[PDB]
């Protein structure tokens, strides 16, 4: 009857390294190899009541009282120095390939079908809009989250690290190529080539990225932001812990991949908002919601179920869509 | 000895045997459907009663945590204020209309979410008795945590039918809702012997399978689905 | 012609016919089951949808009598006060504490039931609310006073299998439910054809009796009976 | 009348030592003693509902509460330095011979007919076609299981330790040498027969087996994968530990093994999918079917009485099978 | 130590808000100049 396997692990492609952050300064990132990079410093923060009063501490007394015993906390932050307006970020990204092949699949009849289907794919239009969308979610400083909502200007240097070395450069503007559009450009659409060969098993693709942003001299950087376990003491509290690999702050790996992964657009709600990240179920978790609902029948599972069992295939930004979550990867099927 | 069919849980000895000390014994493990639990080895002298409640613990272990695994999310209806719980509702299914919400002064009456997230939404009095009415948890709904998604679905072409084990945690002996065989014989209408076929798995004399029909009003007589 | 079958409505002419003015005319008789409502005389040039038009203001007067005849009772949930009406639910039986009510200042909110001399209690809003969802009545309840007691006991040895006609009440063609026979099959999980051999009668050949939990499960999803 | 023995517990050869990982740089695999070792470190991830749901949470309510309250996990992740791409992964095999001989048994006949079966065995085809296939897989780095899914070269150099010193040197290009083909090479051959001396027991064969893997700059490398005991909070749920032993990254012992035994071509389905490991029912837990089933007459067991208690010798396929099972060990005979 | 823009008064930050967006209530010119200056200097607004 042909019906879903019940494990579907998925191995991602597009991996990307921890994002090292480091400090300097603009028109200085032609050499910017001896950076010394931003360090996860601690400074100490008082506070007063900001929050919204359950109706009980909205009393005079009781409110004065809880303004004269302050929130003393401890924050790890990350800053520039006073010479420094320049913060740099470097990861590598390794396009795997073999997107179609589960890495677990208990049903051989359901993996041929998947592999039919995503060959089909293939055959009807290849890895090139989704490598153009993550070519241009490279492009723009997209994995520089908040820094990039106040960077007076921002710049990404992406390498083709074939034997060690670099084979082809790309120079780009992450201003100019906003986070709204998927426009065309031909040096997007060679790096768009270089994704497509290394989804399709053409070739090996390794890339180094590296970004620059105009923050400000000084100004805090913001890196990606750890787990507190919550066992001292409420005066050194450690509220925020930001995240380090070697005395050096950095970016999550996986927040890298969500923000190389923000080009779905098909989800059927309005533009207004823009690319959002593949997940299945369509999940963003700044806005709290989930676009692409199964009640409206155009989440990932639905959308795979018409186009393996019963040969229903979906239009083809959904089949985008579908592959996209193949290249994202993840545990599909019933557990 | 053999192994001991406890809620869907097997105490299954091991057939080697040994002598610690100067008495016989015996690995027996428990095992919750093809996962194994606790391990412990029972002297050969334990009878099976012995061997049953000394596992117990684990067994009662498992229920807690499975209780607490699925426990159903629980809505709020508070005043315009929103700090007074005036009442509290177990939920089956959250309803499809609560969003990012807290309590306003225009309204007197608001629906929340439990957690810290709390999405609602501004409803009345009758209304708040009309998604109770449809949304409501059953008493035994934790164990549909227990259950895939296949075998709870009200939709007949992506239901399946419910294995020995599946059928297993909910119809006899020490169950998670502690109704015997005959019991659930007497809520599905028929008699004792007809059910045992179908709780009775190993070859295909006697492995009858479960109407969906049948299977959901048992869900229903038993307070585990769609028991409102 | 042939009899109109509109739920458990049966339009049969006489096989007789007469030529009122110059034209031939057929005493057309609408039964409901063994009892007859309406004999009109019509033409042997009306079409079957002009026969169903005669009849069906005739119809819609007793499906408007049914629901005004076997309306579930109402409980209101009232204030300390006892006047304005907070809240009202339909159920379909009065919880068992209920006796003979007046609310004062006792207690903030008290339920009460529709009848001139009320019975209620004092009642909270979680208490109201587990009583609302223990028995609330289905929507489409009223189809339970036009079916017999021995098809909707939940006991088994009390229980018998429902007819063609009762069967009909709910499932098939011009339905008090208003579903068809195919999507009262899709909630059972059973076949076209399946269903079909319990919906038509005749002989004994190709026509079973539905099963306890089937027609249960078939009245709690239509929302006849023990839906909340 | 031969009865089967109660207990036919076989000690495990070719035994492997933890592969231990260490970072570098490719070129400098020659002074590649010095290596730093991978450390595994902790990384906060947050993330949404990704998987299959049970239609009771398909409500749209249930699906934004779940995005509003994400999974936050502490997981163990083994990445190389941002000037590291080589990943050095070492460990030791031990060849030994004896490989009819049970560790332990229930019957003297039945030890008698079984050293007699594996003694004709020998005598008309010896560890020849198995010692090769040991040897393409020590080749091929299948010991890099996700170490080798997206390197872009794989060297492999494995040591004959005779006396303190090496005795022969064989370097390897592991993905020239595939997962799939059994081919013949000159350095392949000596290979296999220094694996048939070992299994022979006509000699001591010890081998140093060092792999280096191109994964990338900073890319995350893959250990062995601890229990999880799960004891805590769900907010510092610790979802993944690796594999170390002080302060170094390391594969487990049993995963090298099961690479080495992936040797099996002669299963009942079809071969064309790839190599599986030797082991009894044929199994491999990642397409969760068992190749080899007991009702058909090929699996380890029934091929096994069939050519000792009844002397029905199985073709020779079939009997490289039965003494690859000799050879991996296992607590073999029933209860 | 004291507290001005008291709820009591209901000139603190979360009541204008609530009465300037759900019940459309614009509160005084310099209020809602407050009220934009509070959404400017941010903060963890909404339940806690």
């Amino acid at each position: 009857i042909l019906s879903t396997a019940s494990v579907l692990a998925f191995e991602r492609k597009l991996d990307p390294s921890d994002a090292l952050m480091s400090a300097g300064a603009w028109a200085q990132r032609d050499a910017s190899q001896e950076w010394p990079a931003v360090t996860v410093r601690e400074k100490s923060v008082r506070g007063t009541i900001s929050n919204r009063l359950k109706t009980k501490d909205r009393d005079p007394a009781k409110l004065d009282a809880s303004i004269q015993s302050p929130n003393l906390q401890t924050v790890d932050v990350a800053n520039l120095p006073s010479d420094a307006d320049t913060l740099k970020v470097r990861f590598t990204l390794r396009v795997l390939g073999g997107a179609g092949t589960p890495s677990a699949c208990n049903d051989a009849a359901y993996r041929d079908k998947l592999l039919q289907t995503v060959a089909t794919y293939v055959n009807d239009q290849g890895f090139a809009e989704l490598a153009r969308r993550y070519a241009h979610n490279l492009a723009n400083a997209r994995f520089l989250w908040r820094n990039r909502v106040g960077a007076e200007a921002v710049e990404v240097r992406i390498n083709h690290i074939r034997q060690g070395e670099v084979a082809r450069a790309w120079r780009f503007d992450a201003l100019a190529i906003g986070l709204r559009d998927f426009k065309a450009d031909a040096e997007l659409d060679a790096l768009a080539e270089l994704i497509a060969s290394g989804l399709s098993g053409s070739g090996h693709v390794l890339l180094e990225v590296v970004a620059f942003a105009r923050i400000g001299d000084g100004q805090e950087v913001f890196p990606s932001q750890e787990l507190i376990l919550d066992k001292g003491d409420k005066k050194g509290q450690k509220s925020k812990t930001l995240y380090s690999v070697r005395d050096a702050a950095a970016i999550h790996s996986q927040k890298i991949g969500n923000a190389l992964r923000t080009i779905d657009t098909w989800y059927p709600d309005e533009d207004g908002l823009g690319p959002i990240a593949v997940e299945p179920y369509g999940s963003v978790t700044s806005q709290g919601k989930a676009y692409r609902q199964p009640k409206q029948k155009l989440d990932f599972y639905t959308l795979l179920d018409n186009w393996v069992l019963r040969d229903e295939a979906p239009a083809v930004e959904q089949q985008h869509y579908v592959i996209a979550n193949l290249i994202r990867g993840g545990v599909f099927g019933e557990a | 000895m053999n192994a001991i069919h406890i809620g869907p849980f097997s105490i299954t000895p091991a057939a080697r045997g040994l002598h610690y000390g100067g008495l016989p014994h015996h690995q027996w493990t428990l095992y919750y459907g093809p996962r194994e639990m606790a391990i412990k080895t029972l002297p050969d002298s334990y009878t099976s009663s012995e061997v049953r409640d000394e596992f117990s613990d684990i067994i009662a272990e498992f229920v807690i945590d499975a209780r607490h695994r699925y426990a159903p999310d629980v809505l709020e209806l508070v005043n315009s204020d929103g700090d007074a719980v005036l009442a509290r509702v177990a939920v089956s299914r959250l309803p499809e209309a609560l969003s990012g919400c807290i309590p306003d002064d225009r309204f007197p009456y608001w629906l929340l979410t439990a957690s810290r997230p709390r999405l609602g939404l501004p409803v009345t009095l009758n209304e708040y008795t009309a998604l109770a009415v449809e949304l409501s948890a059953p008493p035994l709904a934790w164990i549909t945590g227990l259950l895939p998604g296949e075998v709870l679905t009200h939709d007949a072409e992506e239901w399946r039918p419910p294995t020995s084990w599946e059928l297993r945690h909910v119809v006899g002996e020490g169950s998670f809702t502690g109704v015997s065989g005959a019991a659930a014989a007497a809520l599905l209408g028929m008699s004792a012997t007809n059910f045992r076929k179908y709780t009775a798995g190993d070859s295909a004399a006697n492995r009858q399978k479960i109407s969906f029909a049948a299977w959901h009003y048992l869900l229903d007589r038993l307070g585990v689905k769609r028991a409102s």
